[PDB]
């Protein structure tokens, strides 16, 4: 029954996993009680992928809540779809991260994860044919980051022939919480090549653009930002929570977007971020502009590998098709040409709440390589001076690992490089 | 490779803790110790100083006894 398990871990890592599920429980139909009371059955078909069932037929989210202290999970827990959960599958300890990336992954983090990992298994055991793992987190900190790529580690230890899948959301100066995120993101990043399928980037400079040069909010909250995350989300799981002409899994996804193992970091977009229903051709030309990017690469600096775009709402098919096609036969030039049929478009009819059109984009883009070129930047600008270093050193770890995780993100670079000129 | 990396490093965080206390505690035994010595040795030297005033004291008076 292709089940997903569902991990979030760290302050943002659970704040947007929790509006994550506030969101699809609303298209699922499942209220804060975990009681169903929806109209279709579109809605209960694949509820499965996501939801366990109850004993009196309630749906219970296959999701599992980690942080190294409590605060933020009293919040989910308090916050409105807070009972929904699973309170076996709320997993943490006392005593912080401190935004180090060394504390989540081999101190304080260490500590806590077999108990993770017995949920874990706990979960997995009764899934009829788990498709693979979906990690919340962001990499700046140190729970999400260091603990959740630890966690990533284990995870494909004990289940190494099914796929792992995170949303990562990235650091930038503009919306920071301390200086040492360069460091926590760029150790995180060597994780993330070698032991995911697929990560969603999710950058915190582009969701503020967003927030700030579009929607016109002057002051954006991390609500904001996380509306935005939610609405990506909620738009880049569409095809897998419901019944199209597509089966959508999460296998058969890494195998049509990913040419390369390495290359697996996409470039999400939405459209719209309203009465006026949009048109086709505005969801088309929306998606596609950089300001609907929610990596903050622009596109035109690089080219598209693939590309995987679905609809949301009762629509034309035939204009879709139309539209698409026409923007590929637009700007042939930031797509690559020695990847025939490298665009792919789906549709569903349901669409989300509050829109009656939407239109979601997955892309695997070269132009990613300048986000982690950004944080390259600023990882050398501090390490080269050794700057507060003392604060992993003082945790166990050398220079050296710091060494080889700058120069495995540089190699990155370099063979994102490399298609884009081929 | 990698549990075994996990391993080396916390287990050099303990030691890293372990000889920063172990350190700090022989540093100061060792200035307590070379304290104690000092300040005894000045009180002593006092003590002796004055203890030769009162033998010269004696030889003052012995002294005056042997004018008779
Ligand atoms: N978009 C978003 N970013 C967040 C949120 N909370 C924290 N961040 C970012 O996440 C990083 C800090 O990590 P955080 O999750 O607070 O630390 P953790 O508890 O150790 O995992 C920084 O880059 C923050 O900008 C959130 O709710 N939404
Ligand atoms: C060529 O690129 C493709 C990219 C994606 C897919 C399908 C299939 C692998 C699946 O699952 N895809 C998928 C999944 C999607 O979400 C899971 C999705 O949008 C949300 C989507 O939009 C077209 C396509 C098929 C393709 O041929
Ligand atoms: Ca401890
Ligand atoms: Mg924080």
């Amino acid at each position: 029954m292709r089940e997903i398990v569902h991990i979030q871990a760290g302050q943002c890592g659970n704040q947007i996993g929790a509006k994550f599920w506030e969101v699809i429980s609303d298209e699922h139909g499942i209220d804060p009680t975990g009681s169903y009371h929806g109209d279709s059955d579109l809605q209960l078909e694949r509820i499965n992928v996501y939801y366990n069932e109850a004993t009196g037929n309630k749906y219970v989210p296959r999701a599992i809540l980690v942080d190294l202290e409590p605060g933020t999970m009293d919040s989910v827990r308090s916050g409105p779809f807070g009972q929904i959960f699973r309170p076996d599958n709320f997993v943490f300890g006392q005593s912080g991260a401190g935004n180090n990336w060394a504390k989540g992954h081999y101190t304080e983090g260490a500590e806590l994860v077999d108990s993770v990992l017995d949920v874990v298994r706990k979960e997995s055991e009764s899934c009829d044919c788990l498709q693979g793992f979906q990690l919340t987190h962001s990499l700046g900190g140190g729970t999400g980051s260091g603990m959740g790529t630890l966690l990533i580690s284990k995870i494909r230890e004990e289940y190494p022939d099914r796929i792992m899948n995170t949303f990562s959301v990235m650091p930038s100066p503009k919306v920071s919480d301390t200086v040492v995120e360069p460091y926590n993101a760029t150790l995180s990043v060597h994780q993330l090549v070698e032991n995911t399928d697929e990560t969603y980037c999710i950058d915190n400079e582009a969701l503020y653009d967003i927030c700030f040069r579009t929607l016109k909010l002057t002051t954006p909250t991390y609500g904001d930002l996380n509306h935005l995350v939610s609405a990506t989300m909620s738009g880049v799981t569409t095809c897998l929570r419901f019944p199209g002409q597509l089966n959508a899994d999460l296998r058969k996804l890494a195998v049509n977007m990913v040419p390369f193992p390495r290359l697996h970091f996409f470039m999400p977009g939405f459209a719209p971020l309203q009465y006026r229903a949009l048109t086709v051709p505005e969801l088309t030309q929306q998606m596609f502009d950089s300001k609907n990017m929610m990596a903050a690469c622009d596109p035109r600096h690089g080219r598209y590998l693939t590309v995987a775009a679905i609809f949301r709402g009762r629509m034309s098919m035939k204009e879709v098709d139309e539209q698409m096609l026409n923007v590929q036969n637009k700007n042939s030039s930031y797509f690559v040409e020695w990847i025939p049929n490298n665009v792919k478009t789906a549709v569903c009819d349901i669409p989300p709440r509050g829109l009656k059109m939407s239109a979601t984009f997955i892309g695997n883009s070269t132009a990613i390589q300048e986000l982690f070129k950004r944080i390259s930047e600023q990882f050398t600008a501090m390490f080269r001076r050794k700057a507060f270093l003392h604060w992993y050193t003082g945790e166990g770890m050398d220079e050296m690992e710091f060494t080889e995780a700058e120069s495995n993100m540089n190699d990155l670079v370099s063979e994102y490089q490399q298609y884009q000129d081929a | 490779e990698k549990r075994e990396h996990e391993r080396e490093v916390i287990q050099k965080a303990i030691e890293e803790n372990n000889n920063f206390i172990k350190m700090a505690k022989e540093k100061l035994a060792q200035k307590m110790e070379s304290n104690k010595e000092n300040r005894e040795a000045h009180l002593a030297a006092m003590l002796e100083r004055l203890q030769e005033k009162d033998k010269h004291a004696e030889e003052v008076r012995k002294n005056k006894e042997l004018k008779e």
